[PDB]
């Protein structure tokens, strides 16, 4: 529990200095046509539910995902991640599409390493799993689309209260009789038309846009000291992913997000999720506390988590906590590829069973968060 | 595989804009009236209203203005849809044909874009040059107005402020100019700018920005010769012209925002305001200010008039009269008398116009007739809130039943000289004309003096000249009041027996055989004074005086056995002024000539049970304006009854009817009997103003009740009431509510006026012991029980403090014989967003007085319950529960069913329990009784708006959902495959318009199994927010099939307002996808054909296959359409 400073300048941590610096960097974005079947070559190797919004760094290694890459570069520069189920071996039917924004090549080791980092733009559902024979896949992509729905309001509206509807912003920022005043009056001004329905004014505040967005950015400041618009997004499509990308849950819930097709269900299904979830604890032994959800906080500018690779090219998703429990550390404090750029991660593992849950990141300097940083990771943290 | 048909038995009622200006003629003033699809056109005289047209437009009416470009005579009407079908309109009449012609007409939407959050902004030029629509945010829309633009194209021009408030064009400006409030980070701004329309772009406006209120809501464009604009806020109305500025803080304003507005003066010298909670204002502006000519503002005085319905649009009409243009609430027209001010208050109302919106909650109960069904609503909201009993027929209250066996005629007499009131009834059978007196509750057979005993009367009444008269079978008999006498007897020369009679006051006419003989009924004497035959038999004679003389009827019509035809000839003589071949076979039954609002008719009756109405001229001839309406399948029997102080005719047959006038033209109300064969007036003494009408079983007097096809009487609760449910053994209603009151700084909560809840007769407050700032308001929820016959509040129980009561049950559970009022709340606080702790609460109404049987505290909050087969079956949040009653009334858990949705919705029938949510996240269940717990059938998520659900059978479900839709899905149980059985395949698209909140299976009509049945099965009615009540039933296939190819071919011929296509119209619409209707037949269209001209009928059908009982019959004919149409309107 490390209040006030916290010192770490917390965007470098989403830089990725560790998997190259002067990587080769990509224009901008792309689109693909919504409720249209594409052929979009799938990078083996992985297995992750790719968030939309979300970094994906990799390193590649075999010769046939480096010629893939390399043709995917120079033609579009977009793959596929599915959405693998608890069943391996490509028991996948949605996923999202990477696509490419930097790129290096590394002629060391006598090897022609690709290193690459993409982000989730599209979400999709596969039709047919087709295979190539050159080891390379190519998926039957249908592009599933993303639904935004209007105010509940604008259906049963007056006309004249309508002039009526566009509300002076929030008074100061992230204050206290600034929020529980200025939301009733918010309530009460916009859902003054549910007088004409059949359902109260708060049963319409529950399928809101706004009002869901602010109860859980309410839960997420109470964890980590968030800088109020700290790169959260107003649209509550991006808040949605954003938020549905740090809550740390098992990869059922995840996948059941995803298949979710609107912002308002994703943001009640979060706030379900993060208001009935409480501890964390080790997936080999289902016994043991490796956290709770209070001590939580966040150095990356993504959330409590974000990917990161490992040398060997294997992506681990590291959730970030003041102080975990049960854990017993091996090995000096080093320093050669640590994700946070001041830190000598030791590799920690569960008191009992002895997995690898994650790491503690000790300090260099003495400005810096002394000692007091655990880096779990999720292949084994079971949300209990 | 659903094939349903939807029809409005209630045209919505609610009004969502109303314009003034002179659109049917330069001289006349209208108030054109805007409700959502139809258009009602009125004109402004001194004793009120006249209304001249009713249009029902396809679509509803989002923006309409009155605009007069140069080189017209009146103003023409510009209406935008909601699916942005814009049209311009001008009035077009030629005597007695009024045509609506569509000037111009286009789609004006984009193929990208979010339509804006303050909605669409429709404004035109005051010089008439442009039309400016917002309707997409960062985009004005404006559309040139030349003569030659008759497609009505646009052009977007970008503005780069995203959030705009309110927009309107100034007045006195050599370009055009708009003025508008944008709201920024900084705050809110008024900014100005000049539209080119050579360069298609904005440009510098003539007035810079100037900061405003924080809460700037709508801008006013003052006329010349003051100009610029005045912004009103929460706190504050500023003018804004440049240079010149003014600003006011009046009190009297701070505790409501004002909401709409009206210019009163012509030079915008007064502005009149109405705020949210409904009280008028009065703005006003001093030109006191006169330097070198020019006139400028000096002060902005703000007067508050009084209070009125809440409203939303005001308007002026002539001479102090303030059109209140309500929504929530009801329509008024009220005067702006400066001089009366009785207690403080200067508005004084006329008239209040009947507005059901928004209907909340519906139940139908038979609260008159057994069988026939009433529909009560919970209507309006805050103040205005009352239930509206709607009922569908005039119905007669029985007061006397004399059993008879069969009566072939009643006829009134008057047995008492200078009574003023009648005496007695004779009746008259097949063989025997008894004459039962009836001056109290008298039944006796006082026979007259001077009437025939065994004889079967055709006539018998009072006579001139104090006389009484007795048109027997043998001969024409006359008598006296005071000596009875039998004064004269006219016998048939041939000893013939007479066929056919009619008398009037002063004339008889009688015929035997194909014989007629014209007699006077002189003083005490009875001489012939014409005598004639005719071709065929006299099938029926009517001789009945017109307006004015009423001593000599100058023509009579008869009707020709042999000739199916129907001729007028004069009393004296025997020519033929007029005839016509009406039809042919079966022969008329009778004729009636009327007077219905000083336009004389002549109803002639069919033997097969048509009514062919048609104009008479008064003074010689007639015309012909041949409009059959098939008024039964019986022979039809026309009397004139006044009861009214208007003429009236009841037309007994199969399904008894009145025909009345409404305003011009001759409605047709049904009078709610199964069978009435003859009808007489009698203004008995002891029977004051009753009718006396024989069925074939009894005789039976009583009292009509008002003649209108709809009535809806109104109890005005001062609250709003959100559900009512109706519990038969107590003869009582109940009915939840809530009324609003203020946080005072004492602790309490003081109210606002009198309502129901604080004017019952006993009154509880709920005492439960199982779990701020001055000026807040807080609801207070109450459950009220109504007596259905007076319909005053017996009961006032007042739940606990911040708890809201969400559901309510009228039911009987388990093996006890009470019946109960279960009630299911929930506990809700400011601080917390989702409801914790609930409660089930079990109510027992019985001798005027309210106790809690039982109470339950569940964990949640209690959404909807239903009563699943003597379980009441909760939605505790996201869980659906199954309750058993216990034998010590205490409510037991059975059965729990765990959702991912929120269980708002819950219709069961027999035991599959729909569930829904607020996402359309529509669920299907099953409960199994052997085991005893639930099991999840079929399951249709898609993400939208839904507003309400319903069962329509075992297999299809019925729903409404958002931009105004509806739909059916169907559950394929036959299909061989898991994935599709436990899917709900969707069978059905619809764009009602209306915003649906109630289902509720039920009918306003008569419930005949008429052993054939009908073409339609099942029948469910909702309510909407605008004030509708619809009604959906199911067709056959081969029904289905027949009506949508009539609805293709009435589509070629009927020629709609703007042009808008119906298939348009009708295209299931979202904001994100719109596909066409399926399944679903528009009654409204089909129901249209009945009014089509004859060439347009024969139009409509040369091909359609009519017949599907073997055969197809490929001329389809056009009479076979009117007898299917009419059994579907006979539906409602
Ligand atoms: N075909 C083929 C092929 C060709 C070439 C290959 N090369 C082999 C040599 N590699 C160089 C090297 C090796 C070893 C290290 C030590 O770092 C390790 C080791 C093991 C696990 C982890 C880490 C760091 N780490 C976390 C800790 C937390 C944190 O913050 N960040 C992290 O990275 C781990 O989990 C550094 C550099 C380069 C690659 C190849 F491996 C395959
Ligand atoms: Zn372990």
């Amino acid at each position: 529990k490390k209040p006030n400073i916290i010192n770490f300048d917390t965007s470098l941590p989403t830089s990725h200095t560790y998997l190259g610096a002067d990587m080769e960097e990509f224009h901008g974005r792309t689109l693909h046509d919504d409720d249209s079947c594409q052929v979009i070559p799938v990078l083996p190797q992985v297995m992750m539910i790719l968030i939309p919004g979300q970094t994906l760094p990799l390193q590649l290694f075999h010769p046939q995902e480096v010629s893939m890459v390399r043709n995917l570069i120079q033609k579009d520069r977009t793959f596929a991640v599915l959405a693998y189920s608890n069943v391996q071996e490509r028991e996948a039917q949605f996923g999202t599409t990477a696509e490419i924004y930097a790129y290096r090549e590394e002629q060391d080791f006598g090897i022609e390493i690709v290193k690459v980092k993409a982000i989730g733009r599209q979400r999709f559902k596969v039709l047919e799993l087709r295979t190539q024979s050159d080891g390379i896949q190519q998926a039957k992509v249908q592009i599933l689309p993303e639904c935004v729905l209007p105010s509940t309001m604008s259906a049963v509206q007056l006309e004249s209260l309508n002039k009526c509807q566009i509300f002076p912003s929030k008074p100061v920022s992230r204050e206290d009789q600034c929020s529980y005043k200025w939301w009733q009056k918010y309530q009460k001004r916009k859902f003054h038309c549910a007088n004409l329905t059949s359902w109260p004014r708060w049963l319409y505040s529950l399928y809101d846009a706004e009002t869901l967005m602010d109860r859980i950015k309410k839960q997420l400041r109470e964890w980590d000291e968030n800088l109020k618009d700290d790169s959260l997004p107003s649209n509550p499509i991006d808040f949605s992913y954003r938020v549905a990308a740090c809550l740390p849950i098992d990869d059922v819930l995840r996948i059941q997000l995803l298949k979710i097709g609107s912002a308002i269900q994703r943001l009640r299904c979060e706030l379900d999720i993060m208001n009935k979830c409480t501890s964390l604890c080790c997936k080999q032994c289902q016994e043991t506390e490796i956290t709770t959800k209070n001590e939580i906080f966040s150095l990356s500018l993504c959330g409590p988590m974000a990917a990161y690779v490992n040398p060997h090219g294997y992506v681990h998703e590291t959730l970030t906590v003041y102080k975990a429990c049960n854990l017993n550390l091996i090995g000096r404090p080093s320093t050669e590829h640590s994700w946070f750029p001041g830190y000598a991660w030791t590799v920690a593992q569960c008191k009992i069973c002895a997995s690898h849950i994650g790491w503690k990141f000790t300090a260099t300097k003495k400005d810096m968060s002394p000692q007091k940083f655990w880096g779990l990771t999720r292949s084994a943290l079971l949300p209990t | 595989m659903s094939y349903n048909y939807v029809v409005t038995a209630q045209k919505p009622t609610a009004v969502n804009g109303c314009v003034t200006g002179h659109f049917t003629s330069a001289e006349d003033l209208n108030l054109l009236i805007a409700k959502n699809t139809r258009l009602e056109i009125y004109v402004v005289t001194a004793e009120g209203l006249r209304p001249v047209k009713e249009v029902g437009m396809y679509g509803k009416i989002a923006v309409m203005e009155l605009f007069r470009p140069k080189g017209e005579s009146k103003d023409l009407l510009f209406i935008l849809t909601a699916k942005y079908n814009a049209c311009i309109l001008e009035y077009k009449q030629s005597g007695e044909s009024i045509d609506i012609i569509t000037r111009a007409h286009g789609n004006v939407q984009d193929r990208i874009g979010r339509p804006s959050e303050t909605g669409i902004i429709g404004i035109i030029d005051p010089e008439c040059r442009m039309i400016g629509l917002r309707l997409y945010d960062g985009l004005f829309k404006v559309i040139p107005l030349d003569r030659d633009n008759k497609e009505l194209k646009a052009f977007n021009i970008r503005l780069e402020e995203l959030h705009v408030i309110d927009v309107k064009f100034l007045y006195g400006c050599q370009a055009p100019t708009i003025c508008f409030v944008y709201q920024d980070p900084q705050g809110r701004h008024v900014k100005t700018y000049e539209v080119s329309l050579r360069e298609k772009e904005f440009n510098k406006g003539p007035w810079k920005q100037e900061n405003v209120e924080a809460e700037a809501s709508m801008v006013i464009a003052v006329p010349e010769p003051f100009g610029g604009a005045i912004i009103i806020g929460q706190e504050s109305i500023t003018y804004h012209n440049g240079d010149k500025y003014l600003a006011i803080a009046p009190p009297i304003i701070k505790q409501s925002t004002i909401v709409c507005h009206n210019r009163v003066d012509p030079n915008g010298s007064r502005y009149l305001l109405g705020d949210m909670e409904g009280r008028l204002f009065m703005l006003l502006l001093e030109k006191e200010e006169q330097m070198d000519g020019t006139v400028t503002l000096k002060d902005l005085r703000v007067e508050l008039l009084g209070e009125t319905s809440i409203a939303e649009c005001l308007t002026y009409l002539d001479n102090g009269v303030v059109f209140v243009g309500s929504r929530l609430g009801d329509s008024q027209l009220v005067k702006l008398n400066v001089d009366s001010n009785e207690q403080g208050s200067y508005v004084v109302a006329m008239e209040t116009f009947t507005n059901l919106g928004p209907i909340v909650d519906m139940c139908v109960v038979d609260l008159e007739r057994q069988g026939q069904g009433q529909l009560v609503t919970c209507s309006g909201a805050f103040k205005e809130g009352s239930l509206r009993i709607i009922r569908n027929g005039i119905g007669i209250h029985e007061h006397a039943s004399i059993d008879l066996p069969g009566i072939k005629g009643l006829w009134p007499l008057r047995s008492d000289p200078n009574r003023e009131t009648d005496d007695t009834l004779v009746l008259s059978f097949v063989g025997q004309t008894r004459v039962l007196m009836l001056n109290g509750e008298e039944v006796e057979e006082t026979e007259l003096m001077g009437f025939v005993d065994d004889q079967q009367t055709f006539f018998c009444g009072n006579v001139a000249h104090q006389q009484l008269i007795q048109i027997t079978s043998a001969s024409v008999r006359l008598v006296s009041q005071e000596p009875k006498a039998l004064v004269s007897e006219w016998k048939e020369p041939q000893a013939k027996n007479i066929s056919v009679a009619s008398c009037n006051s002063s004339q008889v006419v009688v015929a035997v055989g194909r014989a007629l003989y014209y007699l006077q009924i002189h003083p005490q004497e009875l001489r012939q004074i014409s005598h004639t035959e005719m071709e065929h038999e006299v099938a029926c004679l009517d001789i009945t005086p017109l307006g004015d003389s009423n001593g000599l009827s100058p023509l009579c019509a008869i009707g020709l056995w042999t000739d199916i035809s129907a001729r007028i000839l004069k009393l004296p003589s025997f020519e033929l002024l007029h005839k016509e071949m009406l039809g042919g076979e079966i022969i008329p039954r009778s004729i009636l000539m009327t007077t219905f609002e000083s336009s004389h008719y002549l109803l002639c009756a069919l033997g097969d049970g048509a009514l062919f109405y048609f104009g008479l001229n008064i003074e010689t001839g007639l015309l012909s304006d041949r409009k059959k309406v098939t008024l039964g399948t019986q022979p039809t029997v026309l009397r004139t009854f006044r009861s009214l102080s208007t003429t009236n005719v009841f037309a007994c047959s199969d399904r008894p009817t009145v025909i009345y006038s409404s305003n011009h033209k001759l409605v047709f109300s049904n009078v709610n009997l199964k069978e009435v064969n003859y009808m007489c007036p009698l203004n008995s003494d002891g029977y004051p103003d009753s009718l006396a009408l024989a069925n074939n079983s009894t005789l039976t007097i009583g009292t009509i009740d008002e003649i209108q096809k709809l009535h809806i009487r109104t109890v005005p609760l001062y609250e709003s009431p959100r559900k009512i449910c109706y519990q038969e053994v107590s003869q009582c209603f109940g009915v939840l509510s809530s009324r609003i009151e203020v946080q005072d700084t004492s602790g309490g909560t003081t109210a606002l006026r009198p309502s129901a809840s604080t004017q019952a007769l006993s009154s509880s407050v709920s005492s439960s012991k199982l779990f701020t700032s001055f000026g807040e308001e807080v609801e207070v929820h109450n459950l009220l029980i109504i007596d259905q016959h007076t319909f005053e509040v017996l009961h006032a129980h007042q739940f606990l403090q911040n708890e809201y009561a969400l559901s309510l049950v009228s039911c009987k559970l388990g093996k006890d014989p009470n019946t109960y009022f279960i009630v299911g709340t929930a506990m809700v606080y400011p601080e917390e967003a989702e409801p914790k702790q609930g409660r089930i609460v079990v109510f027992q109404y019985s001798d005027g007085k309210l106790q809690t049987v039982a109470e339950k505290e569940v964990k949640g909050a209690v959404y909807s319950m239903v009563e699943f087969n003597g379980k009441l079956l909760a939605s505790i949040n996201s869980t659906v529960r199954l309750y058993e009653w216990t034998t010590e009334k205490e409510l037991r858990t059975e059965c729990n069913h765990y959702n991912n949705i929120m269980a708002l919705y819950l219709k069961t029938k027999g035991d599959f329990i729909l569930v829904g949510d607020l996402m359309r996240s529509v669920l299907l269940l099953a409960y199994k009784p052997m085991e005893g717990n639930f099991e999840e059938i079929a399951r249709d998520f898609n993400p939208n708006w839904m507003s309400a659900v319903e069962i329509l059978d075992d297999d299809n479900f019925l729903g409404a959902e958002n931009a105004f839709n509806l739909f059916v899905c169907q559950k394929d149980s036959a299909a061989t495959t898991d994935e599709e059985r436990q899917h709900l395949q969707e069978v059905g698209l619809f764009h009602l318009g209306e915003f649906v909140n109630v289902f509720c299976h039920g009918s306003l009509v008569m419930q005949n199994l008429g052993e054939t049945s009908t073409p339609t099965q099942g029948s469910v009615l909702f309510g909407t927010v605008n004030g509708m009540i619809g009604l959906v039933t199911s067709l056959s296939e081969s029904w289905y099939n027949l009506l949508l190819d009539m609805q293709n071919r009435l589509n070629k011929v009927i020629k709609s307002v703007g042009k808008i296509e119906h298939s348009f119209w009708r295209s299931f619409h979202t904001e994100r996808k719109t596909e066409p209707a399926t399944g679903f037949i528009d009654g409204d269209l089909i129901e249209s054909f009945l009014d089509i001209s004859r060439p347009k009928m024969q139009e409509v059908v040369a091909n359609l296959q009519y017949d599907d009982g073997s055969g197809m019959k490929r001329e389809a004919t056009a009479d076979d359409l009117i007898k299917v149409v009419e059994e579907l309107t006979r539906i409602h």
